[PDB]
RNA sequence: UUUCUAUUUACGUUUUAGUACUCUGGAAACAGAAUCUACUAAAACAAGGCAAAAUGCCGUGUUUAUCUCGUCAACGUUGGCGAGAU
């Protein structure tokens, strides 16, 4: 119905959890948290590099079919003529001179028509792994083929090596085409050929799809012509609709970033901290136009001025500090410094498309002839090889002139324009739209997982909303980790930290002979970090007396928490209780400023300076926390501690603000939107105390959910941070007031009791999701009339790999040498006895002998040996591809046949199921569906009546009820066997296994076949709520996909 | 302190798989979790098991799938097994050919 | 903040065919046998679905309770729409 309530989110990187709490009562109306499988961007590199290659091989076959349709129409080839014996390369070398009879021509235009080598040089996208660069191969071979022509090489390769494949054969198409010319020109005297056969056969060898003409016509991810490719490859910019994005490199964007980090410098001078139209003019100029990479050295230097008193700046992972410099602008400038170029903004910015999107030095060279400038055709040549542009999608250009003449004008920064300008997305209409709109995530650049997370948290945000009603207040917490990868790196390196530090105190304890160090762990963390002096005195401290006299120093704040809301070791230091009562609710400037403190202040800075270079023991945001002296008392000063401390400043949380904020403002509703930063959530569990354990389940993401949402209550039931909440919503106190405001636990006993969390999972219908595990294993037959799959031993001369060795001791029959080929296993097996010590005794044989080992052979000139075939296991489930390759002997299978759904049918009282697997699920058009015949087959094949009841069909991730215990699919392990898996709803089992110490396998898997008493389905919506699902009678045939 | 970087390409060179952790269990543990328990051979973690204990893998009828005498297995389970020593988590990894192919590990010391 | 696409090369897993290998008959021409180990060509490379001599085109990613009402669309089931319920 309608109560006012405060929603607070927790948004994971693999859930959403949300709460609901009471404005008024801090009551709990309910709580829970939604799943989904982990986002990757591997997979989507999976699905752009597969469909690069059918790409490769359709054309490839296109190629190879257009060159035999053109040889049947000359007459050249026909079907009767049999290219089977013909060699190719002998036959191009013949061909090169004296005649080549109708089939050798044949074979030998279809061969070179099968390979025509790279075109531009550095167009290869590959890895290095084969230990030779694409250029580098494409140079030698080329510093070979001076007077030869490229079969000429590859024939005297395969006769003198005995090889020509491999990555030794990586040519260049002109080789290609200038063999095929020569060859053509010769055997054009003694065949009917034309001119226009000629130019047809030549075109059809070294045609290729530039980057910028994209697939053929009706292919979703085409495009007409040039124009659509800008607009495809830039998009149309979310802040003006009809003008489309420019490039990153760009000189004015790059202004644009160079202006955001010299507004926000602050610059202790008799003048303004924040620079003025004129000096940013002047420091622009001089530092980023005369010098690469700027430095704050340089800065000083040219306002003649203090370094020390620069602070807010952005610095890089090393503390060097980070100033972004005008890319473009000095690579103009290293080979042209003419004023004619470097003054012209448009003529800049067009250079840089031009280099961002032409990726062929050729296209730029001739796009930049197509644009009449000022460049002579000397200076194009050398600007053409330019590199490292590769940013395509950056702010308008349109709205970056905009934003550039406001920051010329006025010292704000990015994010107060926007809100000035009231900037708002207008590439979907928010007026019209009922509930947000999961279009508008895809445009922010946010990486998959954040995209993923953030669609999903609109979608609860939308049921929420459809649920009780319109939430007064939003609070979104978006979590640190940026993927799973971050999160292992993360814990480890923290778990290493943990250890360092037990490891300084288990060190300390012996020593000092006393157990205080157990409850003394802060204060000995901030002692030697201040290497035992009173950052406030500069009196020496004993750490022995840390012990001793716990009493006499204190863990002081050096800003007050009223206004800094930190609360980490950064703003802790280890003080005289004189010296923390004398100090009070104020800064260390003015108090080292007062004569209460018995040292000056510009000593202590001296002291602090040092210290911090020294030992890494101060950290950067320490020592500006102690020599801030700008005033607190400020509007702006306090305003710029929230926004450091309390409101999240990365792109991906403003963005889904910015979001939220115009979608609400649009349709004029009430409804304040506001973010908390990840260490303050951190630290508010830690006052409350529920930091029991993280090994509860997936409860955890709910319940730091609802404490989110508890912040909202504690920002307005007092009016001293009120202020501050129409800060971060968009007096001075001591700490002790802090500490009132926020340990009180009162009415959060609830968070601890409430045991009602509904939990959700995403259920995965996709069809087409994966079909088998791609590894075309051979099989052969044993005597006792069963296959064996026939897998092979790779690598055998790598020193680490004793496969070879393990299987040759423990079962040699296995090797399929040891029956069809013997006096070789005779030969393998001397080796292996006499260098059996060594873990790979082939890798010691070729380090002493320096001979692979070869076949057997009378004359001793037998191959080498690289895979030894060996005959693995047994076939239980195979997708028989063996109708494809032609007359095969021995069987051709693939394995793990990966399962789609499963349907329970409950037949004279017994449930069984059938698997309908994704192979099942043929694809017509836009709809997906179950291949009849297949399915009638598997339902055939589990002995399944004509009148078996329906019960449910089950897809990934929908809820199972199975004698009375709930469940969710995880997917069929085996349908022979009729077993299922599933992992509990709460926690993951490997989780519930921890909590027990058990040691019983990872993956619970249950079985339908018999004495399961009942099969029901349960489904969850995107909140949680649990209801039993009525099914249709007839299982799915079309799902519209 | 170390990490192991597994770097798994599929046989075509075109899909990669990729998962890295402290020690070898670690990789393991995480290449189950992040891209599925069937992307490796059916049923490996439990055929080292049983192949390291020294049972006789055929009892257990070995197939394709792998264990297919679940009874027996959980009776093998109930037995105190000899656990994996994380020096054969690689060996778990270079056994499996059903998608990952070509497995190359990358050891690095800091 | 770094996603989404684009073109291309070499490899690579597999079968068949050929040339080497191994063996037997055997003086062997060769006949075979074995299909093991190397090359070499050609073919297939997620099941398949369109299209129709085209520098051709889709198939492992995003979006997903279920049931329902009606509305509309594809085509009876799916949509999509909306409005509910569970």
């Amino acid at each position: 119905m309608k109560r006012n309530y405060i929603l607070g989110l927790d948004i994971g990187i693999t859930s959403v959890g949300y709460g609901i709490i009471d404005y008024e009562t801090r009551d709990v109306i309910d709580a829970g948290v939604r799943l989904f499988k982990e986002a990757n961007v591997e997979n989507n590199e999976g699905r752009r590099s597969k469909r690069g290659a059918r790409r490769l091989k359709r054309r490839r076959r296109h190629r190879i079919q257009r060159v035999k349709k053109l040889l049947f129409d000359y007459n050249l080839l026909t079907d009767h003529s049999e290219l089977s014996g013909i060699n190719p390369y002998e036959a191009r070398v013949k061909g090169l001179s004296q005649k080549l009879s109708e089939e050798e021509f044949s074979a030998a235009l279809l061969h070179l028509a099968k390979r025509r080598g790279v075109h531009n040089v550095n167009e290869v996208e590959e890895d290095t792994g084969n230990e030779l660069s694409t250029k580098e191969q494409i140079s030698r071979n080329s510093k070979a083929l001076e007077e030869k022509y490229v079969a000429e090489l590859q024939l005297e390769r395969l006769k003198k090596d005995g090889e020509v494949r491999g990555s030794i054969n990586r040519f260049k198409t002109s080789d290609y085409v200038k063999e095929a010319k020569q060859l053509l020109k010769v055997q054009k005297a003694y065949h009917q050929l034309d001119q226009s056969f000629i130019d047809t056969y030549i075109d059809l060898l070294e045609t290729r799809r530039t980057y910028y003409e994209g697939p053929g016509e009706g292919s979703p991810f085409g495009w007409k012509d040039i124009k659509e490719w800008y607009e495809m490859l830039m998009g149309h910019c979310t802040y003006f609709p009809e003008e489309l994005r420019s490039v990153k490199y760009a000189y004015n964007a790059d202004l644009y970033n160079a202006l955001n980090d010299l507004n926000n410098l602050v610059i202790t001078r008799d003048e303004n901290e924040k620079l003025e139209y004129y000096e940013k003019f002047q420091i622009i100029e001089n530092v980023f136009k005369q010098k690469k990479k700027p430095t704050l050295k340089q800065i000083a230097k040219e306002i003649l001025v203090n370094e020390e008193d620069i602070k807010g700046y952005r610095v890089t992972s090393t503390g060097k500090p980070e100033f972004t410099n005008l890319k473009v602008y000095h690579d103009i400038k290293d080979i042209t410094a003419r004023k004619e170029i470097i003054e012209n903004a448009e003529l800049l910015d067009q250079i840089a498309k031009i280099l961002t999107i032409y990726q062929s030095s050729e296209d730029i060279q001739e796009e930049l002839t197509n644009l009449n400038s000022e460049l002579t055709q000397e200076e194009i040549e050398q600007i053409s090889n330019l590199k490292g542009y590769t940013g395509t999608h950056n702010l308008s250009l349109k709205a970056i002139n905009l934003i550039l003449d406001e920051l010329w004008h006025t010292n704000d920064n990015q994010i107060a324009i926007f809100n000035r300008l009231k900037l708002v997305p207008k590439k979907v209409d928010l007026s019209q739209q009922k509930e947000i709109p999961t279009t508008l995530v895809d445009d922010f650049i946010l990486s998959p997982v954040v995209k993923r997370s953030f669609i999903q948290s609109i979608k609860v945000i939308n049921a929420i909303i459809k649920k009780y009603g319109l939430p007064n207040d939003i609070i979104i917490e978006l979590a640190r980790e940026k993927n799973s990868k971050d999160a292992q790196k993360m814990i480890n390196e923290m778990q290493k930290r943990n250890r360092q530090t037990n490891e300084r105190i288990e060190e300390i304890i012996r020593t000092t002979g006393k157990e205080n160090a157990k409850y003394l762990i802060e204060k000995i963390k901030l002692h030697d970090m201040q290497e035992g002096k009173c950052l406030y005195s500069l009196e020496a401290i004993p750490l022995e007396d840390l012990l001793n006299n716990p009493f006499n120093y204190e863990v002081d704040h050096i800003i007050p928490r009223s206004v800094s809301f930190d609360n980490s070791f950064n703003n802790k230091v280890l003080v005289k209780q004189e010296e923390n009562s004398k100090k009070g609710n104020r800064t260390p400037f003015q108090y080292l400023s007062s004569s209460d403190s018995k040292i000056s202040y510009e000593t202590f800075k001296k002291h602090i300076l040092n210290l911090a270079k020294g030992k890494g023991r101060i950290s950067k945001t320490k020592k500006e926390y102690l020599l801030e002296e700008r005033d607190i008392n400020r509007f702006s000063v306090q305003k710029d501690f929230i926004n450091r401390n309390l409101v999240d400043t990365r792109y991906a949380t403003r963005g889904l603000m910015n979001l939220l904020r115009s979608y609400f403002r649009v349709n004029n509703l009430d409804v304040k939107v506001k973010s908390i930063n990840g260490g303050f959530t951190s630290f508010l569990r830690r006052k409350w105390k529920f930091k029991k354990e993280r090994n509860k389940g997936y409860k955890h993401h709910a319940e730091d959910a609802l404490i989110i949402a508890n912040a909202d209550f504690i920002f307005k039931e007092w009016k001293k941070l009120d202020k501050a909440k129409k800060v971060m919503e968009n007096e001075i106190e001591t700490e002790q007031e802090y500490k009132e405001i926020f340990i009180t636990p009162h009415q959060i006993k609830h968070i601890k009791d409430f045991k009602d969390y509904k939990y959700s999972h995403r259920v995965d219908k996709k069809p087409n999701r994966e079909l088998i595990n791609d590894t075309l294993y051979s099989t052969r037959k044993d005597d006792k009339g069963n296959t064996l799959i026939v897998n092979n031993l790779n690598g055998l001369y790598d020193k680490d790999n004793d496969k070879l060795k393990k299987l040759i001791n423990k079962s040699p029959e296995k090797l399929l040498m040891y029956h069809h080929d013997p006096q070789t296993y005779q030969k393998l097996k001397l080796i292996m006895e006499q260098y059996g010590d060594e873990k790979n005794p082939l890798y010691k044989y070729y380090e002493e002998t320096g001979n692979y080992l070869t076949k057997y052979s009378k004359k001793d000139n037998g191959p080498v040996i690289k895979k030894i075939k060996y005959y693995g296991n047994k076939l239980n489930a195979h997708l028989d591809i063996t109708d494809d390759y032609p007359n095969s002997r021995n069987k051709v299978v693939k394995l793990s046949l990966k399962p789609y759904r499963f349907d329970v049918y409950l037949d004279n009282g017994v449930y069984k199921f059938v698997t309908v697997k994704n192979l099942d699920v043929i694809k017509k058009e836009n709809y997906y569906e179950v291949n009849s015949k297949c399915y009638e087959e598997a339902k055939k094949l589990k002995k399944i009546s004509n009148q078996a009841e329906f019960i449910a069909s089950f897809y990934n991730n929908d809820l199972i009820k199975i004698n009375g215990e709930l469940y969710r699919v995880i997917g069929v392990n085996n349908d022979l066997l009729n077993r299922i898996e599933v992992n509990m709803i709460d926690i993951t089992y490997r989780e519930y296994l921890e909590n027990m110490n058990d040691k019983r396998p990872p993956r619970i898997i249950k079985t339908i076949a018999s004495k399961t008493q009942s099969i029901k389905k349960y489904s969850t919506d995107i909140l949680g709520n649990l209801y039993e699902v009525k099914s249709k009678k007839h299982p799915q045939i079309i799902k519209k996909g | 302190d170390t990490w192991i970087v597994y770097r798994g390409r599929t046989a075509d060179m075109n899909k990669s798989y990729i998962a890295e952790g402290s020690t070898y269990e670690e990789v393991y543990n995480n290449f189950v979790d992040k891209y599925g328990y069937d992307v490796l051979d059916e049923d490996i973690y439990e055929i080292q098991l049983l192949k390291k204990n020294g049972e006789n893998l055929d009892d257990y009828d070995v197939d394709s799938d792998g264990i297919n005498n679940y009874d027996k297995l959980d009776e093998f389970r109930e037995s105190d097994y000899v656990d994996l020593e994380d020096y054969d988590y690689r060996e778990l990894f270079e056994n499996s050919s059903s998608q990952v192919y070509y497995h190359e590990f990358e050891i690095t010391h800091e």
